[PDB]
RNA sequence: GAGUC
């Protein structure tokens, strides 16, 4: 996204910026619930070769 | 200029922005769909009505009889609220429904002169909704979920690359119904129309309409865009609009009008196209090739023999130009294929289709949904029109409707359920468009193209349901049995309604257990909003574009308030003041902008309204409530945001906090705090627990006010007044005489519910607030919930927390604690569990509840009363019995030795089991109370008895004692009338009360309202004698519980459960920890003032975490601190009274651009020094979820408070007296302990209850199980060379009977030796194998 | 079997006639016998339950994994 | 339904 955060944590961020931050925040978290369950397989896999 | 509650408290906002309107009432959602279910409204077809006029009037097969319905009752609930809770009912009251039966004569042409039959018959029973928005479901409290789906109508998908090597664009666009199966038209790789028909597979779309009787030269009329091609002579000419050359490489010398036009190969560009444009072009001069290529439009036939020349959609060719032209048919029909704009889709359609006329039509449709089935006319024709022409089988709704009339630029809102057929040609006609690029497509995840479901279309659905199968049966019996003489009510069945109710509300994922931790998780939980559910999304059904962020949540869902793991994204709460429109789409208020000035009107708005306009953000700065303060300002619209000038302003956000969910709002520094930890928080305040104590949290946003009012577990003022009566149990109230009704008496009352069991095992305590005789207003906070104080939410407690490293005590956020705190009893829990005993009958006698146990020592016995109960404020432990029971044993065949032994001690002991109840171990408290249910056959028990005339008692003086009180009130009224026109104090109130009746004075409008308040008196009599017999009964009444069950008990306990180490606590701010030892005061670091510190946080955990606002918590707390000790101080030290009202007001009015600009001075001695006091124990200030307190005016208050202004100080170590070379921040920080309690998670298992099949140990604490050792952790072992622990975890520790027992006792003859067997699993997994039929055998060797 | 009949067909006409439930006193007059052999009826109505239910609001548990087995002793019942 | 990484 062209528009950045100007501001810090310390200071505030304002309604506008905090908002943004969501899609990064939501994005993380919701990759833990599904990558984890494609490591796992996989290293069932090598697991049951090796 | 406020009321006394906050007079009481009030909190200092630093909000910089006045939130315009109010914080609308947060759970009036569910109400208000709910309501609307029973809604009496004639022509407002939703519910009952709108249910009732699909179906009815119900005619019967001979056109003779008819059924017609009327009108509907609700009548009063059968049972009350609290009583449903105690026996385990479902709360409900009666339907009952005025219904005519009307009996036409077949001879006479349709007289309705023969048979007028009618009644009210009762239809069953209803669940209703609480006070408090909540459902009383077999004693239980269950709330039912909002439900986001993907809204009836039309989605425009394109598929951008998707599928494919090549990378080719695939549009779909999808009819999603209310109620019917689905359909869904998408392009094939080659550019040609398919249809999925409930999505089964994939057919032309040509076929349907033939289904629908066009023929082949009807479709292509509709559709493409036909040319007129005239042939005269052996000269062919088109009639050409100019706009269709549009880029069209010239292939001929194109002669109009004059001289040479178009070069032979050079393209038509625009301005050649706008000059032969300009000409007003007829018919041009085109050569022999243009034709053969194209197509013909309609069937042209052959005039001289009668016989086709030419069908429809055929290529045109050479010779056939010369046939028609032969026929003398000189005006021929050409269509138009140049790609581009229109392109040869439907024609290259039409030739793949097989399918000919209607006929071949339906046998195609026929026979792909049911492959074999042979073609009968009636079945496929009833197919077809009952797959989406049939009305109570496909239902849009008025929803489906509406978005799709707006899919397709329509302007009709409202229409009828079924499909119309010029609705279908018209999408496909869209679908064509995008394909070529007039339109482009709309997004599965627009707030506009998703819809929501409240409770009353929840409730419509499963109504209509129990109707269907209704319907088969009444229309069944309506035509065997005879006309006359069987009446409506022997016809009418109730069974299938309420098993329908009773699936709905029962059986429904969507209708939970009520999270009853605090009020914040209730409150919060009643307004999630979940996307799962029927007719909703999948775990596999869900990639990352509907679970992530949309941008049109903005001010409708809170981003931030979603459970963590697999179902984020799923499920998230409402945001603060967004609401449902009529459609169920979420709207957002929104202020109006006329010409640059910021007007109080406000506008709610759908998404899609929502994406026309510009709007600004509530932190734009507002000129002197006229215009903006910045010529160049900063807003947003069609969901992208930057600078735009006053002039083009629109629009405007009301607050700041409309963008946050409710239980976000209550975090206070929201503004420093990533949101990763944000959210880990708002998930952290659902599950804190209410500790005895409630502590106003001293760092606010002002919101815990709208919180707890909201919550509803506390008690509101209805009317105001003066108090008259307080009890911890009742508070009555006596009304304004402004107020008060001329109908009934001025007295409200209000019995407190106290300490009672919630599902979560937490406790329910109520304490009143206010004091005797005290001024209320309407509205005021008169008794407070558990986790609430005067008027605040109050979910903890705050303490005094150090940052700084112990003794690697705090390493990864690990606590560190003062004993102070189990010393103040602060965060110590109040727990009530549910123990149940439960007495039947079996083949092997009758089991019954005796004080008679084998082998038990008097400890036991004297514990228990004649029945074998506890008795009433007992104190018990693990191990301890509560209810004695007795089972009937079979036959007792001992081993020879134990026949031997028998004989030698020579107590026989009966053919009976120790069933008895008895406390689980580890959990150890106080019984406080047990209810008993009694069978209706068998005899009570002298327990049963006694327990049932305290029930008497108890109803007896509470409903005496309210007759009493409401009764003095009523007379006291009377007395007010006749003091007006008719002094006498002396003899009337010496003299008897109710001798007041013969009073006859003035007969003006005097003696009218002492009838108004007698009449009233009489009702209080016969109101009274039945409310009283009717309560009466229902105690005394057997009692109904399952069929072979005599007798349950149940046993109520306390738990005081203290804080220790291995509980688990946090803060607002996401940051948490367990804790990990209790120190000594002693130990804890200490200022110079002496004063030691409560607990101990780790820096390290703050910074790679990204919660800042803690940080900012603590030194705002130790201000507020601060604040609370200068007034303790000049508290303590009297004074005078002007001099504390200096200090506190300057306090008030300190922060730089503090909007809540306090009125002190007004202040009546009174109110100030007990509002002082109040805050003796520290003041309470508001930083608004952004609209928040800046470093700045937070430093500020750190002068005030006469403390640091970094809020670090010089401490000394408790241990050394050392100081710490550096001074460390302190401050108080509201803390709150989880629901999470190492209480119930300890466990340990040696050897206990197994499996059945597998012969292993059974799972969970619950049942004393083993642990699973997984693949992993197995692997673990495997990598070390680790034989022998492995073989332990594989057979003696499992499955292998003998080689547990066996290892069991020779560990407990001190050998310690394996002896490994064969692992029971193993056998299990064999014989599974030859019962499939494959040989397997175990080889010798 | 026939018994069982009477049984559900009577249950819907006093369900409705008295307004709520069935109490065993009422419905033995009712249908011309003695009480004893009501409740028996009764309890014997039941069928047989699924062993692979899923009770497991989450297919966590088939009720299999419930089953405690008192035919084995326990190691400590060996000793 | 919630904890852990």
């Amino acid at each position: 996204i062209e528009t950045p955060i100007t501001a810090n944590f310390r200071e505030g961020l304002n309604v506008l910026q905090y908002f943004i931050s969501t899609h990064g925040a939501r994005k993380g978290l919701a990759d833990t619930a599904l990558k984890t369950a494609n490591s796992g397989y996989l290293t069932r896999r090598l697991v049951d070769v090796a | 200029v406020y009321s006394y509650t906050e007079k009481k408290r009030i909190r200092k906002d630093f909000g910089k922005r006045p939130q315009v309107l109010d914080v609308p009432y947060l759970l009036s959602i569910q109400l208000d769909s709910f309501q609307k279910f029973i809604e009496q409204d004639p022509e407002g077809q939703y519910g009952l009505e709108a249910a009732f006029r699909s179906v009815f009037p119900i005619q019967s097969y001979s056109g003779n009889s008819e059924l017609q319905y009327v009108s509907y009752r609700l009548g009063e609930p059968v049972f009350d609220v609290q009583e449903c809770q105690i026996r385990g009912v479902t709360y409900s009251a009666p339907l009952r429904v005025k219904l005519r039966l009307v009996i036409y004569e077949r001879e006479a042409p349709e007289g309705t002169v023969k048979d007028i039959k009618e009644q009210e018959v009762y239809m069953g029973e209803i669940p209703l909704m609480t006070d408090n928005g909540t459902f009383v479901i077999n004693g239980t409290e269950r709330v039912i979920v909002s439900q986001l789906h993907r809204s009836p109508g039309v989605f425009f998908d394109s598929d951008k690359g998707k599928t494919h090597s090549s990378g080719k664009v695939l549009y779909n666009a999808r009819i999603i119904p209310y109620r019917g199966s689905w359909l869904d038209f998408e392009f094939d790789p080659k550019d040609n129309l398919f249809v999925r028909i409930d999505r089964r597979r994939k057919l032309p779309a040509t076929i349907i309409l033939r289904a629908l009787n066009y023929t082949t030269e009807q479709i292509l009329d509709l559709f493409f865009e036909k040319v007129i091609f005239e042939i005269r002579d052996n000269k062919l000419q088109m009639e050409l609009v100019p706009e269709r050359l549009r880029g069209e490489t010239a292939s001929f010398d194109i002669e109009a009008n004059g001289k040479v036009y178009v070069e032979k190969g050079r393209r038509i560009t625009a301005r050649h196209i706008r000059q032969l444009e300009k000409d007003d072009v007829k018919l041009i001069e085109v050569p022999v090739e243009y034709i053969a290529g194209k197509v013909v439009a309609k069937d042209y036939i052959d005039e001289s023999t009668g016989e086709l020349i030419c069908a429809a959609n055929m290529e045109l060719s050479l010779d056939l130009l010369a046939k028609l032209s032969q026929s003398g048919h000189k005006r021929i029909e050409t269509l138009f294929t140049n790609d581009l704009d229109h392109g040869p889709y439907i024609s290259e359609t039409l030739r793949v289709d097989p399918t000919n006329d209607r006929l071949s039509a339906l046998v195609e449709i026929y026979r792909m949904m049911r492959p074999g089935e042979p073609p009968t006319r009636e079945a496929a024709e009833s197919l077809f029109e009952n797959l989406f022409f049939s009305e109570d089988r496909y239902d849009l709704s008025a929803v489906g409707r509406m978005k799709f009339n707006r899919s397709l630029l329509r302007e009709e809102i409202e229409g009828s359920g079924i499909l119309s057929k010029d609705d279908i040609i018209d999408v496909m006609k869209k679908l064509i468009d995008i394909r070529n690029g007039k339109g482009e497509v709309d997004d599965i995840d627009h707030l506009g193209n998703r819809r929501i479901r409240s409770v009353g279309e929840m409730a419509e659905n499963q109504f209509r349901v129990g109707l269907v199968r209704v319907e088969r049966a009444v229309k069944e019996r309506l035509s065997l049995g005879d006309l006359d003489t069987l009446m409506p009510q022997d016809m009418i069945n109730a069974k299938p309604i309420s098993a329908a109710v009773k699936e709905f509300f029962g059986s429904s994922q969507l209708s939970q257990f009520m999270d009853q931790n605090n009020p914040l998780s209730e409150i919060t939980h009643k307004r999630r909003i979940s996307a799962l559910g029927p007719g909703g999304l999948t775990r596999e059904r869900a990639g990352f574009e509907v679970r992530d962020v949309h941008p049109t949540h903005y001010g409708r869902v809170c981003p931030i308030e979603t459970p963590e793991g697999p179902n984020i994204g799923l499920i998230n709460s409402l945001s603060v003041y967004a609401q449902t429109n009529e459609y169920g789409f979420l709207e957002t208020p929104y202020r109006k902008v006329t010409d640059g000035v910021v007007t109080d009107e406000i506008h709610y708005l759908s998404a899609i309204e929502e994406g026309n306009y510009v709007i600004a953000q509530a932190n734009s700065n507002l000129d002197e409530e006229g215009h903006f303060v910045e010529d160049l300002v900063t807003c947003r619209s069609k969901g992208e945001s930057s600078l735009f000038s006053r002039d083009q302003v629109d629009y405007m956000d009301v607050s700041t906090q409309q963008v946050v969910s409710v239980g976000a709002s209550l975090i206070p520094f929201l503004e420093h705090d990533d949101a990763n930890r944000a959210l880990m928080g708002a998930n952290m305040q659902r599950q804190a627990v209410p500790t005895l104590r409630a502590d106003k949290p001293l760092v606010g946003t002002g919101m815990e006010r709208a919180v707890a009012v909201d919550s509803g577990v506390t008690a509101v003022a209805k009317r105001g007044g003066v108090v008259q009566y307080v009890d911890a149990s009742r508070i009555v109230i006596k009304v304004n005489e402004d107020e008060m009704y001329p109908g009934e008496a001025g007295i409200d009352i209000y019995n407190l519910t106290k300490y009672t069991r919630s599902n979560q095992n937490t406790c329910i305590n109520q304490m009143p607030c206010v004091s005797l005789g005290e001024p209320v207003e309407r509205g005021d906070v008169l008794a407070d919930g558990p986790s609430t104080d005067l008027g605040e939410l109050a979910l903890g407690q705050n303490m005094r927390v150090a940052f700084m490293p112990w003794n690697g005590y705090n390493f990864e956020d690990s606590i560190l604690v003062s004993e102070r705190v189990v010393q103040e009893d602060r965060f110590t829990t109040i727990h009530i569990q549910e123990l149940a005993c439960v007495s039947r009958d079996t083949k092997l006698g009758p089991e019954e509840i005796t004080a008679d146990i084998p082998n038990v020592g008097e400890a036991a016995l004297s514990k228990l009363d004649e029945s074998g109960i506890v008795y009433i404020g007992a104190e018990v432990t693990g191990g301890d019995i509560l209810v004695g029971k007795v089972t009937p044993k079979g036959e007792t065949q001992l081993t020879p030795e134990e026949k031997l032994l028998r004989a030698i001690f020579g107590e026989k002991a009966s053919d009976v089991k120790d069933s008895s109840l008895r406390v689980p171990n580890g959990v150890s408290g106080t019984v406080i109370d047990v209810q008993v249910f009694t069978r209706d056959g068998v005899e009570k028990d002298k327990r049963a008895l006694e327990i049932e005339e305290m029930q008497l008692k108890q109803a007896k003086k509470d409903l005496s004692e309210e007759l009493q009180i409401l009764e003095a009130g009523l007379f006291s009224r009377i007395r007010a009338v006749l003091v007006a026109g008719g002094v006498e104090a002396e003899k009337l109130d010496k003299l008897p009360r109710d001798r007041w009746l013969e009073l006859g004075l003035t007969d003006e409008e005097k003696q009218n309202q002492l009838e108004q308040l007698a009449e009233q008196y009489d009702e209080l009599k016969h109101e009274f004698e039945k409310k009283l017999e009717a309560k009466r009964r229902k105690i005394t009444q057997g009692d109904d519980l399952a069929p072979g069950v005599l007798k349950i008990v149940k046993v109520y306990l306390a738990v005081k459960r203290r804080i220790q180490p291995g509980d688990k606590m946090a803060g607002r701010h996401g940051n948490k920890g367990v804790i990990s030892k209790i120190n000594p005061i002693e130990d804890m670091p200490y200022d110079e003032n002496g004063t030691p510190v409560d607990i101990v946080l780790n820096p390290l955990g703050v910074p790679s975490r990204m919660n800042i606002g803690q940080i900012l918590e603590t030194h705002l707390g130790m201000a507020a601190k601060g604040i609370g000790d200068k007034i303790n101080a000049m508290l303590k030290q009297q004074q005078e009274v002007a001099k504390l009202r200096e200090f506190i007001q300057r306090a008030y009015d300190l922060g730089a651009d503090v909007r809540q600009k306090v009125d002190l001075s007004t202040f009546s001695d009174e109110e100030v020094m007990r509002l002082a006091e109040n805050l003796r124990k520290g003041m309470p200030i508001a930083t608004p979820v952004f609209d928040g307190a800046k470093e700045a005016e937070i430093k500020e208050l750190l002068k005030l408070g006469d403390l640091p202004t970094s809020g670090q100080i010089r401490l000394y170590d408790g241990r050394t007296g050392e100081q710490f070379e550096r001074p460390v921040t302190v401050g108080y920080m509201y803390m709150l302990k989880l629901n999470h309690l190492v209480d119930d998670k300890m466990h340990a298992r040696s050897t206990g209850s197994y499996s059945l099949v597998t012969q292993q140990p059974l799972g969970g604490k619950a049942q004393f199980g083993g642990q699973r050792f997984g693949e992993m952790e197995v692997w673990a072992l495997e990598a070390y060379g680790a034989a022998y622990t492995l073989q332990e975890m594989l057979t003696v520790k499992s499955d292998d009977v003998n080689g547990r027992t066996k290892m069991y006792k020779n560990i407990v003859d001190g050998n310690h030796q394996m002896e490994p067997g064969m692992p029971e699993s193993f056998n299990v997994l064999l014989k599974e194998i030859r019962s499939l039929g494959i040989n397997i055998e175990l080889e010798d060797e | 079997i026939e018994t069982i009949n009477k049984l559900n067909r009577i249950s819907r006409q006093m369900l409705q006639e008295m307004g709520r439930e069935p109490t065993p006193e009422e419905l033995a007059e009712r249908m011309l016998m003695p009480e004893d052999k009501i409740r028996k009826v009764l309890k014997i109505a039941k069928e047989p339950i699924s062993m692979e239910t899923p009770i497991g609001d989450d297919e966590d548990s088939h009720l299999g994994d419930f089953i405690e087995d008192t035919t084995l002793e326990l190691p400590l019942d060996s000793a």
